[PDB]
């Protein structure tokens, strides 16, 4: 079960890092927000971001976790740099996209995806 | 030589049938050189060639006035063309339909049409297959 | 024979004799050497022996591969490690190519090999954009092939070819916006492949 | 009064399409046969039209080329800039559908789907003279025009 | 091909060049646009005997890679040293 | 062989029509279904049947290389013609 | 074989060095440019006179689609599929059916136009001269819609431009 | 069902959601909402325009090739509304103008127009008709707009019984002429989103219930004229039109209890407050106060 490690050696180094990444994502969202002229609120902005972590909250592989981080620092970068445009940042918001049925019976009325 | 460059320039007018249809052609195609007439097609197009001209230059076509019902005194277009001279026209052959005129088949179209985008006449596409899938009709009778 | 193509032994000694030799002198990285019927040298190596590896050729006076002349990735899914990373290295005082060949998986980084040489920069990028492998120590490692916030990495098999999202201006929020792709005809899959076998030379054994 | 709306749009449709002056966005091969287009043989500006203009002083774009998701949002901010009235030509199978690449995860599959498209040129690339074809088709949409007739009868 | 003598000589000095001889537009020396049909040749494979495909199937002649070593002297250079280029006759500098 | 439907819309040579019931057909309305006039179909019916003198016929389409595969066609049945697969052209064994 | 392009040591004698202090004083080297867009501007310009005048094309021209017949009127397609099949794009779509008279047949023979790259593979591919790139370059259209052919569209485009594309087939058939 | 309005898909731009809908009034402001969300699922719409092609140009990226479809139509001619929506199993009217001219008065825009589309619809067998009035459409206004959307708000009933009549209080929006009104410069005002009326929209085209009922929507909240357009300016960064015109804005905006509302079509109002940066960002070179 031996490996080459990515940058960290167990959970707890990879842990540190994901808190250093959050920590540069929750302090960088005021800043996007007005340089991109965005329309959500600040809170909004870093509500996004609290939920883009939590959803990678049960991987347990420090070289998985590593490249969560390695990631999501070249969207930080790409961000921060304004690499990105608008239409970039907004699309984690899916403003256009109708919301999909998730009880069986609508899912059920509308077609036969499960 | 500049003498004689004039005169060119005045047989131009006279070349063209005078004054009037010396401005016509200058008005409607921006140019009043003199060629040869090598024939006409139904339509009424008129087509020229004079092979001192350089190449490209040689062969030139006068779009009609009028076709299919669609006044072209000042409205031309590439596709008024009719396949027939087409072919000469774009230098694919040699000789004019004139003089080796294309094989008669029924089938082909004796009235050439141009470009009919943007027109009631443009092509709108849709599915050529009939209905795959049969359903079923219940009785007009009731009889539950 | 006119449409057969000629072989050329001569070559094909020479660099069977440079493939040995290379092997004798880096016993720890090299794990397979072959040279192909239109004789093209390869070099399969160890992962750890791509900077070693790579140097001596660079610089031993018997190779001299100055140049970098390409550095690509193949998606294998069968393979437990499924990416084969692959450079082709030029050798103009010699007048000669080789091929060198490593692994790697979704998981496991390779080293950089811009040290070695500068042109490998711009093509790790490439690999890590289109196939996902992380490089260590690469000076400035991102996307430069995909669209900002491209989600995964087209080039794997296992992507599909039309990807998962498209573009479209939407008037409402006066801006591009990307959708979960439908398309109006979808791609049609062909199964050209004959049942009958083509090449008995390279029938496997069963 | 009727008569005298008629001929100034005939007078204001007459200048527009005798001065259109192009942007083109070169994204691919097609921008290639657009050159062929200005060059000596077609000479684009003998019929008014530019080699080169500024977005700001542009008329009609033309799209010459695959238009990328990467590059989509680009070409919309550039139209939105664009002063009106303003044309769009979207030029080669790439900008008209996808072409070739319609399958891709990377590719709009028609700039049609970014900016409305007035005019669409087929061809992978169309030729110069089909470019020019193109052109000249929507000088006669801009003729057609009647945009006082109607102002007068709201 | 239709300028004036002079105005012919005043290209010709002003370019530096005899113009005339090399003209860009083309006159009537290019080819025809109708020419006679062709009869082209056919291969080495168009015969009646003596050309059984196994013979002459490239394809089946290509084979796997020779594994010179596996994980199942003098040094060597992989080609002889390449040979210095020879300066042009033809004209050697510009 | 171009006929309306009771809307009287054309049906094209593959029986495509659109139905009472058919929103498409407004895609029609200020324009026009382009549809081919001349149905293959009765074109070649209109061609006679070509009288042979062998049991075996081949055919071409005419024109040589400009034509179909060359194909051979038996006529040894008398209760019908023998007919190309390729172009339609019909062959009958002459008594 | 090499040869070099900018490897010249410049004369140092006076006579030389004044040559080049004239060069730059008196702009010489700019005059003499100045002279062949002089020339130029009395020359005749190559621009025809479109679209009274045309481009020169070959017979080989690949252009817009159409669909062939026999002498007869048969529609030469069989719906073998085979353009289908090598289509570089997948800009065809075909079905088929036994026609009425049993005959084999196309019911749907679509060309995306936006999806194809006119490189006359399906022309290639065709055992009977059905499907052909005609000499037609000018049908660009205001729809998008427009350029998608059904084959009503193709049948009515070979009985539109026959005459012209068979006289274009038989001045290439034998280079085919 | 007929075959071809049977749903298919995931509800995107390549979908077939089974609407075919004529939106009359399309190239104005809530007609280019109420198209993008018809052309976002897929659904076949028609729109007939009086204008120039050239100013129906920003609809045609709406919809996947085919599914918006362009004719002429004067509001005065009856065989071109036949044209229209003799194929549509819907038919919106948007069709409207807040001022009037030589050729058109409130009395032909909202009363004449909206009664020869619900007579030729309902002649013509189109099942579903959603006509839009006005919250304090009322004979007895000060404002000939107001009272002629009374007028026709009762023919269309009368004509087409079936008919679901939406009455919006005045919509923001970015091409708006409400907040953009008051940023190009007693009343209690209740200005609704334009997104939600859209959806309002699209949702009672669904809605079997919402067959001849009328709905108003309004916004979330209650402003007093005075402190919305003190807002309005802080918002624009800014130091703080007809006869008609000014009656309308003066118009408190009525209360309709007994009304069903946006709720009741499952849309939820948005507030001022979410939205008014975005109208009002171009404009620049503490929310308002609300009525509990
Ligand atoms: C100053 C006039 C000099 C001049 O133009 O002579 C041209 C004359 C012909 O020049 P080219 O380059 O040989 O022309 C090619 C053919 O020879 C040209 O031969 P061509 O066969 O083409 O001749 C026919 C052509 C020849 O064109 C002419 O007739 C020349 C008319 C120019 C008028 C000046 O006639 C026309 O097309 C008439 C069109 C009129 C064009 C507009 C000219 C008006 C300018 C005055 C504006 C004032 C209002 O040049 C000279 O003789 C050189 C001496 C002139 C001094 C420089
Ligand atoms: C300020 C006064 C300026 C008056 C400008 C008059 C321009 C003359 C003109 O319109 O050209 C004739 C034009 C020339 O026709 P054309 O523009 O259609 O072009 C035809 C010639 N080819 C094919 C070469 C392009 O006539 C018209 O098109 C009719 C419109 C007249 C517009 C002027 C109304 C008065
Ligand atoms: C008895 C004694 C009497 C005493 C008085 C004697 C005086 C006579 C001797 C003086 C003669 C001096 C001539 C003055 C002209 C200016 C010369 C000059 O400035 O040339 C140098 C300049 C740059 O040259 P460069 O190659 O860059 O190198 C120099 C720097 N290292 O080069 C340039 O300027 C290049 C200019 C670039 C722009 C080119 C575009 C113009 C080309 C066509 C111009 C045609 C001339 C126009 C004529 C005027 C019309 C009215
Ligand atoms: N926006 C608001 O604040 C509210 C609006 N409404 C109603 O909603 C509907 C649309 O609102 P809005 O979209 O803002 O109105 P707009 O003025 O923005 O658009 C009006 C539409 O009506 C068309 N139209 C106007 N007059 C005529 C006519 N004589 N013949 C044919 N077509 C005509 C216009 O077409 P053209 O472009 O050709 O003029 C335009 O498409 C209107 O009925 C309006 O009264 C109700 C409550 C609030
Ligand atoms: S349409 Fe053809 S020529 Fe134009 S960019 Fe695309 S592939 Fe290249
Ligand atoms: S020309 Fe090429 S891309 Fe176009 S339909 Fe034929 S095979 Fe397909
Ligand atoms: S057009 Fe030719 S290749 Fe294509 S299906 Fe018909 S017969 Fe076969
Ligand atoms: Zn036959």
């Amino acid at each position: 079960t031996s490996v080459k490690p990515i940058f960290s050696r167990d959970m707890n180094e990879a842990k540190r890092r994901v808190r250093e990444l959050y920590r540069a994502w929750y302090r960088e969202v005021p800043n996007t927000v007005h340089l991109f002229q965005l329309d959500i609120s600040v809170k909004q902005g870093r509500d996004k971001v609290r939920e883009m972590f939590k959803k990678n909250a049960h991987i347990t592989d420090p070289r998985v976790v590593d490249l969560l981080v390695i990631k999501g620092k070249m969207e930080l970068e790409e961000t921060i740099k304004v690499w990105k445009q608008r239409t970039h940042v907004m699309r984690f918001f899916h403003e256009t996209e109708a919301p999909r049925p998730k009880d069986f019976l609508s899912k059920f009325y509308v077609g036969h995806d499960p | 030589e500049l003498l004689q460059v004039l005169k060119r320039g005045l047989q131009q007018v006279s070349g063209h049938g005078g004054l009037r249809g010396y401005l016509r052609v200058l008005f409607r195609a921006n140019d009043v050189r003199v060629g040869t007439l090598v024939g006409e097609d139904k339509y009424g197009n008129k087509y020229y060639e004079d092979n001192k001209q350089f190449f490209g230059r040689h062969r030139w076509v006068i779009y009609t006035t009028e076709m299919n019902g669609k006044n072209t005194f000042w409205d031309v277009d590439g596709s008024m063309v009719p396949p027939e001279w087409h072919r000469w026209l774009h230098c694919m052959t040699d000789d004019p339909p004139t003089v080796k005129p294309p094989t008669a088949r029924k089938f082909i179209w004796t009235n050439h049409k141009f470009n009919l985008s943007g027109t009631p006449q443009q092509y709108v596409p849709y599915s050529t297959t009939r209905k795959k899938i049969q359903e079923w009709v219940p009785p007009s009778t009731p009889y539950k | 024979r006119p449409t057969v193509r000629p072989r050329n032994d001569v070559a094909h000694k020479q660099l069977s004799a440079f493939g040995e030799y290379v092997a004798e002198i880096l016993p720890k990285y090299v794990q397979q050497v072959q040279v192909s019927c239109f004789n093209e040298l390869e070099i399969c190596i160890h992962p750890d022996g791509v900077i070693p590896v790579l140097t001596f050729l660079r610089d031993h006076s018997n190779a001299q591969f100055k140049s970098l002349a390409d550095l690509t990735a193949v998606d294998i899914p069968t393979r437990q490690n499924r990416f084969e990373i692959v450079y082709n290295l030029l050798s103009l005082r010699f007048n000669s190519r080789i091929r060198v060949k490593t692994y790697t998986d979704e998981l496991t980084p390779i080293e950089s090999s811009v040290p070695v040489y500068k042109a490998a920069n711009w093509y790790e990028r490439e690999i890590w954009d289109m196939f996902g492998v992380f490089f260590a120590n690469h000076p400035d490692l991102r996307r430069i092939l995909t669209d900002y916030g491209f989600e995964g990495h087209p080039f794997r098999k296992d992507f599909p070819l039309s990807g998962y999202v498209e573009l479209r201006y939407d008037d409402e929020v006066k801006r591009v916006v990307a959708e979960p792709v439908e398309l109006a005809q979808e791609f049609r899959k062909f199964d050209l492949n004959s049942p009958w076998e083509a090449f008995p030379a390279y029938r496997q054994p069963p | 009064g009727e008569y005298v709306v008629a001929k100034l749009d005939d007078l204001i449709n007459w200048a527009r399409r005798s001065s259109l002056w192009p942007m083109t966005f070169g994204l691919a091969c097609c921008a290639v046969e657009m050159m062929h287009m200005a060059a000596p043989r077609y000479d684009m500006d003998r019929f008014g039209v530019v080699f080169r203009a500024s977005p700001r002083q542009s008329d009609v774009m033309i799209v010459a080329g695959t238009l990328t998701n990467k590059m989509a949002p680009a070409l919309r901010k550039v139209y939105d800039q664009m002063p009106e009235p303003r044309y769009v030509v979207s030029m080669g199978s790439c900008a008209n559908g996808g072409g070739y690449y319609h399958y891709s995860y990377s590719v709009v599959r028609g700039c049609d789907r970014i900016v409305p498209v007035d005019i669409y040129v087929p061809g992978c690339p169309p030729t110069a003279e089909a470019l020019l074809y193109g052109i000249l088709q929507l000088q006669k949409k801009i003729k057609r025009e009647k945009r006082l007739r109607i102002w007068y009868r709201r | 091909a239709s300028a004036t003598r002079f105005i012919q000589w005043l290209r010709n000095w002003a370019s530096g060049r005899d113009l005339q001889a090399k003209l860009q537009l083309r006159y009537q020396e290019i080819s025809k646009r109708t020419q006679p049909p062709p009869k082209l040749p056919v291969g080495p494979s168009h015969k009646l005997s003596n050309n059984y495909y196994c013979t002459r199937d490239g394809r089946r002649e290509a084979m796997p890679p020779s594994i010179v070593m596996s994980s199942q002297k003098k040094a060597v250079s992989p080609a002889p040293p390449i040979k210095r280029w020879e300066l042009s006759q033809d004209e050697p500098y510009l | 062989g171009v006929r309306t439907s009771p809307t009287g819309e054309k049906v094209t040579h593959t029986g495509q029509v659109y139905d009472d019931g058919d929103y498409r057909k407004v895609r029609f309305v200020g324009r026009q279904k382009e549809v081919n006039e001349n149905f293959a179909i009765d074109l070649i019916a209109e061609q006679p049947v070509s009288q042979v003198g062998s049991r075996v016929i081949s055919c071409d389409g005419g024109g040589g290389a400009l034509g179909h595969p060359r194909v051979y066609i038996n006529l040894d049945k008398e209760t019908k013609t023998g007919t190309c697969g390729y172009c339609g052209l019909q062959f009958r064994q002459q008594h | 074989t090499y040869k070099y392009v900018n490897l010249r040591e410049p004369s140092m004698d006076m006579k030389s060095v004044t040559d080049r202090a004239a060069q730059t004083l008196l702009w010489t080297e700019l005059i003499r440019g100045l002279g062949m867009t002089l020339s130029y501007l009395f020359r005749e310009p190559a621009t025809i006179n479109y679209p009274f005048e045309k481009g020169p094309l070959s017979p080989r021209f690949r252009g817009e689609h159409a669909l062939r017949r026999y002498p007869s009127g048969e529609e030469r397609c069989i719906a073998c599929k085979l353009c289908e099949a090598v289509c570089p794009a997948q800009a065809i779509t075909i079905e088929a059916e036994p026609r009425a008279d049993g005959s084999r047949r196309t019911t749907r023979y679509d060309i995306d136009m936006t999806k194809c790259i006119y490189c006359g593979f399906c022309q290639e591919a065709c055992p009977v001269d059905a499907i052909v790139e005609g000499p037609n370059f000018e049908f660009s259209t205001e729809t998008h819609e427009e350029l998608l052919y059904n084959k009503e569209k193709l049948l009515n485009n070979g009985d539109k431009w026959e005459a012209e594309i068979a006289a274009n087939i038989q001045a290439d058939y034998l280079y085919r | 069902l007929h075959h071809a309005v049977i749903p298919h898909g995931k509800g995107g731009r390549s979908s077939v959601s089974g609407i075919v809908a004529t939106v009359f009034g399309a190239t104005g402001f809530l007609g280019r909402y109420v198209v993008n969300h018809l052309g976002r699922m897929g659904s076949q719409v028609i729109v007939p325009h009086r204008c120039e092609p050239y100013d129906t140009m920003h609809l045609r990226p709406m919809g996947d090739l085919g599914q918006i479809i362009f004719m002429d139509w004067n509001g005065r001619d009856k065989d071109s509304i036949r044209r229209a929506v003799e194929h549509s199993s819907v038919v919106i009217n948007l069709v409207g103008r807040e001022w009037e001219t030589q050729n058109f008065d409130f009395e032909d825009v909202f009363v004449k127009i909206p009664q020869a589309i619900a007579q030729v619809s309902k002649e013509a067998g189109v099942e579903k008709f959603i006509h839009i009035s006005h919250l304090n459409a009322d004979i007895k206004s000060s404002s000939k707009y107001l009272r002629s959307k009374a007028v026709g708000e009762k023919e269309v009933r009368e004509t087409f019984p079936e008919a679901t009549i939406i009455k919006p209080a005045e919509i923001f929006g970015r091409e708006d002429r409400f907040l953009n009104y008051f940023a190009n410069i007693k009343t209690v005002k209740q200005p609704v989103y334009i997104v939600d009326v859209t959806k309002g929209i699209i949702n009672a085209i669904k809605d079997p219930d919402a067959r001849g009922k009328t709905f108003a929507f309004v916004g979330p909240s209650r402003y007093l004229l005075f402190d919305l357009v003190q807002y309005v300016f802080a918002v624009a960064h800014r130091p703080f039109t007809t006869r008609d015109k000014v009656e309308r804005i003066h118009t408190t905006d009525k209360i309709l209890p007994h009304l069903p509302g946006l709720e009741d079509l499952g849309v939820e109002a948005t507030p001022l407050e979410l939205k008014a940066i975005e109208v009002l960002r171009r404009h620049r070179t503490q929310p308002a106060k609300t009525i509990p």
